[PDB]
This record gives structure tokens, C-alpha cells and sequence, in this order.
């Protein structure tokens, strides 16, 4: 069923007032295609037939519901709190990103679009988009920086096995920003037949709201499950925060539960005092970036500061505007977790529970262990385990000296 | 009350010509050399100068301008160097507006930057990633400090949005892009008498003249950057050719 | 009814299975057998296992109608049983959760296991970390040298990994070492065997832990399609995934059952791993079943682009089911497997294990045979993340 | 009634010594050299020779014997070469049993292998991976062709299984070990049967053989003979002479 709209933004995309967070900080050149997608999605998000299509794919293709696992062997490291892992690591493709691309790829076909484009950093969103496009028979083009294509030979081959074209952007700094630039320019030129699959809960309206809608399911499932297994609502629900899609998906269902604390864990890299981090809420300030007014890491002139993290998925200088709203409103707390804290949690989770998490998700695990110590014995903490760690085995093996030289 | 740039276009239309509108980014190839280039534009026959604020994540900038803005930033260019460039252009007898993405303005403070631009002699702001829907602070600052406000329209712009964008503009409206450009200008003229500048990857006298048949202003940027990279004399020669092109009789 | 006798024999006098093991192994084998007989009927044990299957491993796996393959399978309806979505990415988690729980019930503090390219090693190490058991994986030195990341996965999970440099330094020799380790360390060590072969009780126990696949699939296909399938198919290495999906359908007489095995360059070339198509009856690793063996009974080298279908033996319950006429076993080449791999990627966005791609290729052929509207359930035993480099080379994408 | 190797253990216990039982694998370092070495064991004072059938997958064997069986298989040894070896040993006046894993026997045919082992003069079969539980066909062939059947026991064997294994054996019981585990294992066989017991325990020297002849009816030696043959056939003879003198 179509879910309620109490936490939704206004028709301009603003959260918390007609000139607050979110909005559309974009060129007029993009507005025809942004208005077309917005109207398409206003129609489809209340259509029972669309929700049935999406539910059918979630169930049979992607394997939802994902389970909730009480990780009893972590307890001793979390102040004897109880850590429940929402297992998005078991989704098809190994993360929550499948929820998003299924929704958008279905919406692309409803709009009569034959072609989908997207961009990617390390490759994860690229692979997910390509996966959904293969399923629905859409032409798929992924833009990726030349420094990333050369360093991700196997993810490029995944995308190509899936039938997508990978365009290596060799201009400028040859990175994610140059790929984003090309995807937006492609979208404008080919708006007639082309849909842009935005990767996280950010960008211009309607993307923060749409992406969150397609991730709501995590939190909805988790609220039923935790009451099933613990016998009550949790004392806390937590998640890692890049752009913010996995976090907002798990948080949403708990928003009107005033006893449930909500905590997002962001990448502190080498440490927030070092200037090599991606701690947007902790060290950043309000500004317009990538189409929304939210928080970002910026210098005194408003240029974007380069961010650093051991994980690719959290290495983003911004954050989704719904999170900015939830911070200003006092509803969610955002806290920093270092590379080291994250890798310790990664390793702890492999040894203790036999689960290799994504390094991104390991930030949430590490923060959950700390939150456990604060709240003490018997506290119930739901952690979004946003992805599996197969892609990260080489990085983690080097960290722990398992490869040598 | 008239716009700040209105007399330039009245003066142009009374001499049967379009205004030449030249863009260069502050700090390319370094801060002093960019100021010398902007001053040279004034001397070579540019009616309005678009002083570009280099930004770290441009969406609209094509590859020539994007390479130059990246270099200017590697050189350590500051937003206050754009205010200094505006002072120099005004001192040279020029007319200057600033072209900028919105975040540097938000960071500076919108009211603060409007005041400091006006104090530097600037006549307006071109806002390629600011649409009227998000422009409430800017309209108040624009009116308070008497600055023209040039929003962009595009071939894809709906009638509803083209009307709102033209209504929110003062000075001129930037029609950015084979037959798409004169048709877009025609759609602006149908609802408003406001001057229209056209950007169309202009690199020659002949292209300036084609655009001057239907538009009040010819906007040039990429080609000026490409010329400056060669050297200041190439920029003077190009600007002279472009100035002859905007003149019909 | 489908179970063997107390000695482990299927089909009475044919004598499929049994215990062709040294006397030195028999104390520990009888100890596992008695412990299994006791726990298989204990409700506490089946409950613990069910709880882990659901909350830890992600069961039930879904059944997905791959409608974009249909045009490539003569318009039959191919339904994929998605064991690729399980924790660890294959059916093997099912086996190791059961055996690991058994080990802890037995009071064993140490678990050993063999592995080929690493799949059963990673699964075994996963289960042991979960349950707090010490884990040592045995892996042939030719394999450890070209699987550095899987070795690292096992180490990350807290397992030790021993490169076996004896015999031909691969899967069968790792198994040979693991059996020696078990004898020496029998007081405290449990051997988690990785397929539905070996001496009794492993073929029966492994099958019982893989039965859940077929039990789910039978229910799911009735729910979605309205009827039992026309065929259920699966790839066959040692035989654990196929026996798991086949078992619930054994007494449905209109359901065809087909196992697909690895033919490499082709059976006629000698470069294959096609145990039923080209092997013959023999005793191997404790089981009388089919075997790739020379005319003196020496084990021969098997070849396949798939590392998981290398095992030169096959489970004795499958040999019984072949003799009885209940299941057919058919060869699939490297080429057919890889064409089906690529096709599943482009059509459904599912990157299959190359093992599982043998079954998909077999399903496409069977679809053309049975015709429009036929319903074919295919066990998609694993995901193909591990095979991306192999597949990319095959298709000239590197 | 009486076993085939019975008269050999009778003759030894009457002469106040244990039988020396020497293993070599057929085909190491080649087929003719291995027969020359097995013949040299008869000449040097081995009472019973164990002719090993090389197998691609030997579970029970230590590293010396395994490398030798691997080398033998690389050189093309065939199961028939073992039967030819048994023939040559018998003609030279020696006493031969075959030691083999079961699959080669299955491939040959159990009945046919026993028929052809008996026709070569072979006296019995040691079966490291056949237990009495799977030995129905073998029991029948054993009785038909008058061959002894040497099953193995181990320290770990239960009282039930040890009794069944001894009851199913003829000739001798191999007490395979792998310090006081060997003698205890032998003691347990003795308490329920008068069948001779052979003990293998990585014997290297005169002193070590004598140590085992104190409690065991037969001293089994494999690894050391293979190590010795690798150095040379002269070294094998001298070592076998040391071991023959130790069992007295
Ligand atoms: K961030
Ligand atoms: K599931």
C-alpha cells in the first residue's frame, strides 16, 4: 500500500520550510527532464500496480525480506548490549542498492524510456544499475572516471557481462566528478529516450524522496522483525552514511517512535582533526551541492574539499538533505567513525559471526559497538548491514597483513 | 526604474548592433594575467564582461572553460580576486557582471556578496545553477543593492517556466544552447521586451553576425579562453573581429 | 524409503555407497553416525538449524521465473531456484551449518575440511566462526598459489589454511590429508565433508541438510505456476546441490529429473569431468560409486573450466538413482556452460557460478526439447562473482 | 583348516624368534629393479615379502612409501607387474603376500584377482582400506583360492570391532600403529585369539626390530627398506641382514 506522506518535502523539494533543505539547485537546462520524472513518479508511487511490480521483483528476484540476525558473539564488545543485524548483505548484488535500481528501472520503463544512464566510483552503483537494466531489457551506459576504470578492471567486466557500455571519462581529473558531469550532459541531450538512475538519497528533487521511498522497505521489515525477536521496539537503530540512502531507508519506519534513538555513522578517515576524512555533519557546513541544499565539506570560498576514506562508498563530501533536516530537527544524531575503528569492526565481525561486511557497513558496526557501551547491558540496537564484503577482501587482507608484499 | 544594463542595450539598438558580451574566468592563467586579459577585452570592444568565478564542481562549463577553471584553482584563485577583477574592469571604463555557481555566493553570504559586488562596480550576476524557484534571497539582495539578475532559459524550457524565468530576470536573459536558438529568442520576445543574449559556441565574426540579426546580445566565452591561452595579442584580434560581427550597419 | 541400510548401502546388492575406509577411521565414523542418528530426530537440533537457516543464511531462497531466457529455451518457462542469494553465495552453507551444529553437539572443538578453489573452505570457516569452533582448511598447493583472496577470506574468518604439497597437490590430495588429520586428532576434531559422497554417513547426512532446497522449491513452484514442474535440473559435481533439489520430487512420477555434469572440451576428447557419461563403478574416498579411473583403477585427471565440478567421483545416491532409471545424467561442455553464463547475465542480470551455468545450459536444451509452456525448475547453486575474471577472459573483455 | 602362512610362524616360534616381514612397492625405481630387490630380500633373510600395489590415492601410507609409489606410477607400473613379482619371489623360494588398496582389486575383479594371485604362488592379501563390513566377496574368494586375509586393527579399534576383525583374519593380523600403544594393541588381540600378529612401527635398525620381536609374532618393515633400496641394492641387503639378526 502507498505509505503516508507526513515527513515528505513540499512540491519544490524542500524539507523544513519553503527555503530549507533539499530543493533543486540545478540549471534551467535540466528542468524539463526533472519535471517529467517528478510527475511520472507522483503518478506511480500511489499506483497499486507499480507497487505490486516492485514487490514481485523484491520478493522473487532480489530475495526480500532480508533477515534480522542477533549477533550474540558481538555482545561482549558492545558493553553486553544486543546487536541485531539487518542483513542487506544478502540481497542480490550484495547491497541495498538493488532496492533503488529496481524502483528506478521500473519507473524508466513506465515513462517509455529505452535507455538508462548512471555513473559510478568504485563500481557498486554501476553494477547495480546494469543489473536492473539487463533484467528489464534497457540499454545501459555507465560513466566512470579513467582513474577508477583502470583501478576496477573486474567491476568494468561485470558491467560489460551484464550488457552495459562503460564509458571511461579521460578528461579533467578523470574521476567521479568528471563522470557525473558527463552523465548529466548525456541526460540533457537524450532526455527524450534516456532515464538517469541517481545513486543515493541526494541530488535535486525528486531524487532524495524517491530513493528513500525505494529504501523504506528495509526499515518497514526491520520494525516488524525486531518486535518479533526482541519483544519490543529497539533502543536504537543505526546505519552508515554516505549520500544517505541505506540510512534513511532503515530510519524512516522508526521516525514516529519517540523512544527509538537514530544514529548515523559517517567516515572520519584518518581522523577529523587530520583533514583526511569524509565527516560531513561533524566537520562540514550548509551549502548547495549536486542539486540540493544540505551539508558539505567546503573551504572558506565554498569550493568542495577532497574527502578521504578507506571505503569508497562513504567517500562523498556531501550528504542527503533529508538527513540535514533530521539533524536540525534533533531526530537523528550523526557521529564520526575512523578507518581504524571500521577495520577493527570488520575483522571482529568476520571472526565472531562469520559475516564479511562491506567496509562501509563496518562503520555502522563499529559505531554500534560504541553505542552499546553507552547504553549498557541488554540494550537493543538494530544495525543496518548495508552490504557484503567480497569487494573489500583485498583491501582488508592488506590492512591485516594477510597478503605480505 | 531601469535595469543597470538597459542603457548599454538601448545604445546598441540605436547603433543597429548587438552588444558583444565576453566571458573570461578569474585567475586563468593566473590572477594578474586574467585581469590584463579582461582589461584588454574592454579596450578591444567588449560592451559587457562576464567575470567567471571558478568553482570546483561546474555542471554547465564546457571542456575549454573547465580546463581553465581547474588551472585557476590549482593557481589558488579566490572569490575576492573576482571582486578585484570587477574593480579593474570598472576603472578601465568597462561594464562587468559576474558569472558564478550558487554555492560560492551562499558561502560568502548572499546579501554580503551583492553588497560587495555593487561596491566593486559590478552591474549584475549571472546564475547558471540558480533557477527562480530557489531565488528568494537573491531577489531581495538584487533589489536592495540595484544589481541585474540574468537567469538562463533553454530550448527545452516549458512555456510556464520560460515565462517565470523571463519575469524574474532584469538586464538580459541568457538563452543558452541549428534553428533552436532563434526559436528560443522568438519565444522570449512573444512574452517580454527584455534583452536576450545568445550563447552558441561562437568562435568567429560570421557567427557573431548571424546571431546579431535576432538577438540583442552575442555571448562569447570558450573562444576567448582558447584565444587567451595562445596569448594576449590573439585575444585582441579575436575580440576586434567579434565586435565587427555584432555591427550590422 | 530412500535411505540406505545401516552399513550405508543404497539399493541392496548393487552396494552403492558403504564404507571403503581403513579400520583406523572406523571409531570416529561410528561416533559421527551415532551422533547424527540421535540429533536428526531431536527437536532442539532441528529448531537450532531452522533458526540459523532463516535468520543467518537467508532461507528460504526465492524461486524466480526467468522470462527473458524463455525465447532461448524454446519458450519453456525456466524457474531459477536462487541458492546464489544465500549467505556465502552458494548451497554449501546448508551443509556446513548442519555439520557445524553437529560438531558442537558432539563436544568437538576443532573442525577440518578440504577445499578446491576455496568455496567449501570459506563456507566451513564461516560456520565455525559463527559457532566458535577452531577451523583448519586443507587445500592443494596448486590451488592455494592461485587463490590468494580465498585463502585471505578463510584467514579473516579465523581459520588456518594448510597448503597440501603431496600427490597431485589438488582437491583429492587435500581430502587425503584431511582423512589423516582426522585419524590423529579424532578425540577433538570433526571432519566437515564437502559433498554428498564419502563413507556413510556423509552421503545421507549431506543430502538431508541439502533437502531443504527441494522442499522449498516444490512448494514455491506449486504456488507460482499452479502445478508440479515438468522437470527439475541441477549441475552435478560430487552431487550435494542436485540431490538437495531432487529429493522432494523423487515420488512425483511426472517430474523429470536431470543432472548435468561437466564435459570440458567434450567427452570424446578425454578432457572432461563427466563421471557418469565416461567413468565406471569403483571405490573412492570411502564410497562405491562412479569414478573417473584408468583400466587398473587409478584416479585420472579431470578437466573443466569450472573448478567446482572437478571432483572425479560422484555421490552414491546418484548412482542408485541412475541405476533405478529415476534421474538422467547428461554432459554439458565448457562452451555450452559459458554461453549460458553470458546469456543469464545479459537477460536476467544474474551472474551465475560457472558450475550452475552447466545446469542453465542444460535447461535451455531441455526447454527446446519439451516445448512452449513447459515448466523447468533449475537449481542455481551459486553466484558467479568468483568467476568474473574467468568469464571476462573467455569473452575477450580483458 | 590351517592358514597358508601358519607354517612360517610355526617355524619361527619353534626357532625362538619373530618372522621378518618386508614390504616393497612394485615398479620402484622401475619394474625389473623392484623384482631384483624383492628377490634380494628372500636371499637376505626376509621370511615373508609384502608386495605393494602402487595406487594413486593411498590414505594409510607414509611419505617414503608414497613418493616411491608415485614414482612407480610415473614409470607406468601396472597391476599385472605385481603378479609377475609374486611369481618371481615364489620361484626363488620366498613367501609372498600382496598389499593393496581395494579399488584396483575391484577393477581387476575380486574373484579373478584371487585366482591369479593364487596361480602366481601368492599366499594372501593385506587390505589396508577394506574392513570386514565390506569384505563379503573377498571372504568367498579367499576361501575358494586358499589365500590368507590380513585385515588391520588400530589402537582406536573398539572391543567389538577388534574381535570381528581378528575373527575375519587368516594368517596374521596387521597391528598398524599411527610408545606403549603397539604392545597394548597386540595384548588385546592375544586375549581373544591365537592368530599371529604383525607389528609395523617405522623400524630402522637391528635394535628396533628386536624391541618388537619381544611381543609381536612378526616384525613388519617398509619405509626403511625403501629408503635403503634408494641408496642401492647393496645397502638393502646389509640392512635386511641387520633386521633378520634383530628378530632373533
Ligand atoms: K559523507
Ligand atoms: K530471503
Amino acid at each position: 500500500i502507498a505509505e503516508p506522506t507526513s515527513h515528505d518535502p513540499d512540491s519544490g523539494g524542500h524539507f523544513g520550510g519553503p527555503s530549507g533543505w533539499g530543493g533543486r539547485y540545478v540549471p534551467e537546462a535540466l528542468m524539463a527532464v526533472i519535471e517529467e520524472v517528478t510527475a511520472a513518479y507522483q503518478k506511480e508511487r500511489v499506483s497499486q500496480d507499480f507497487l505490486d511490480d516492485l514487490d514481485r521483483l523484491q520478493a522473487n528476484y532480489a530475495g526480500r525480506p532480508s533477515p534480522l540476525y542477533e549477533a550474540t558473539r558481538l555482545s561482549q564488545h558492545a558493553g553486553s548490549a544486543r546487536i541485531f543485524l539487518k542483513r542487506e548483505d544478502l540481497n542480490h548484488t550484495g547491497s541495498h542498492k538493488i532496492n533503488n535500481v529496481l524502483g528506478q528501472a521500473l519507473l524508466a520503463r513506465r515513462m517509455g524510456k529505452t535507455r538508462v544512464i548512471a555513473e559510478t566510483g568504485a563500481g557498486q552503483h554501476g553494477v547495480a544499475t546494469a543489473t536492473a537494466c539487463a533484467l528489464l531489457g534497457l540499454d545501459c551506459v555507465i560513466y566512470m572516471g579513467g582513474i577508477d576504470t583502470a583501478r576496477q578492471a573486474l567491476n568494468v567486466a561485470r558491467m560489460r557481462l551484464l550488457g552495459a557500455e562503460v564509458v571511461a571519462v579521460q578528461t579533467g581529473s578523470k574521476t567521479l566528478k568528471d563522470a557525473i558531469n558527463e552523465a548529466f550532459r548525456d541526460w540533457v541531450a537524450n532526455a527524450d529516450n534516456t532515464y538517469y538512475c541517481f545513486g543515493t538519497a541526494a541530488g535535486p528533487h525528486p531524487f532524495p524522496t524517491m530513493v528513500r521511498d525505494f529504501q523504506r522497505i528495509i526499515g518497514m521489515e526491520a520494525r516488524v522483525q525486531i518486535q518479533g525477536q526482541a519483544g519490543r521496539l529497539p533502543d536504537a537503530v543505526v546505519a552508515c552514511v554516505g549520500g544517505g540512502s541505506n540510512a534513511i531507508g532503515i530510519f524512516h519506519a522508526f521516525l514516529d517512535d519517540p523512544g527509538v534513538r537514530l544514529v548515523g555513522f559517517e567516515a572520519a578517515g584518518d581522523g577529523v582533526e587530520t583533514g583526511r576524512h569524509a565527516a560531513t555533519f561533524t566537520a562540514g557546513s550548509p551549502g548547495a551541492f549536486h542539486g540540493s541544499f544540505s551539508y558539505l565539506l567546503q573551504d572558506e570560498d565554498g569550493q568542495t574539499i577532497e574527502s578521504h576514506s578507506i571505503s569508497a562508498g562513504l567517500d562523498y563530501p556531501g550528504v542527503g538533505p533529508e538527513h540535514a533536516w533530521l539533524k536540525e530537527a534533533g531526530r537523528v544524531d550523526y557521529r564520526p567513525i575512523t578507518d581504524s575503528e571500521a577495520m577493527d569492526a570488520f575483522g571482529l565481525l568476520c571472526r565472531m559471526e562469520g559475516i564479511i561486511p562491506a567496509i562501509e557497513s563496518a562503520h555502522a558496526v563499529a559505531g554500534a559497538l560504541k553505542l552499546g557501551v553507552e547504553l549498557g547491558r541488554g540494550a537493543v540496537i538494530v544495525v543496518n548491514l548495508s552490504g557484503r564484503g567480497d569487494k573489500d577482501v583485498e583491501t582488508a587482507a592488506k590492512w591485516f597483513g594477510l597478503l605480505g608484499n | 526604474e531601469a535595469s543597470r544594463l538597459g542603457p548599454v542595450f538601448d545604445s546598441c539598438r540605436a547603433n543597429n548592433r548587438a552588444a558583444l558580451i565576453g566571458y573570461l574566468p578569474t585567475g586563468y592563467p593566473d590572477v594578474p594575467a586574467s585581469v590584463a586579459a579582461m582589461t584588454a577585452l574592454v579596450e578591444s570592444g567588449c560592451d559587457i564582461i562576464e567575470v567567471g568565478v571558478p568553482y570546483s564542481d561546474p555542471g554547465m562549463d564546457g571542456p575549454t572553460i573547465a580546463r581553465a577553471t581547474e588551472a585557476a584553482l590549482r593557481g589558488g584563485v579566490r572569490v575576492r580576486d573576482t571582486l578585484a577583477a570587477v574593480e579593474a574592469i570598472s576603472i578601465a571604463g568597462g561594464r562587468a557582471v559576474v558569472m558564478t555557481y550558487w554555492n560560492p555566493v551562499l558561502r560568502y553570504g548572499v546579501d554580503a556578496f551583492a553588497r560587495d559586488l555593487a561596491a566593486a562596480g559590478g552591474l549584475g550576476l549571472i546564475t547558471p545553477d540558480l533557477i527562480p524557484d530557489e531565488a528568494q534571497q537573491w531577489l531581495a539582495a538584487s533589489e536592495e543593492h540595484r544589481l541585474d539578475r540574468i537567469f538562463l532559459v533553454a530550448p527545452s524550457s516549458t512555456p510556464e517556466r520560460l515565462a517565470a524565468t523571463v519575469e524574474a530576470s532584469r538586464g538580459f536573459v541568457y538563452a543558452a544552447s541549428s534553428q533552436a536558438a532563434p526559436e528560443l529568442v522568438g519565444r522570449v520576445k512573444a512574452v517580454s521586451d527584455i534583452p536576450v543574449g545568445v550563447g552558441l559556441g561562437v568562435r568567429s565574426r560570421a557567427q557573431a553576425a548571424q546571431i546579431a540579426q535576432y538577438a540583442d546580445g552575442v555571448i562569447v566565452g570558450s573562444a576567448l579562453v582558447t584565444a587567451l591561452t595562445e596569448g594576449l595579442p590573439r585575444l585582441r584580434a579575436l575580440t576586434g573581429e567579434l565586435a565587427a560581427g555584432v555591427r550590422l550597419g
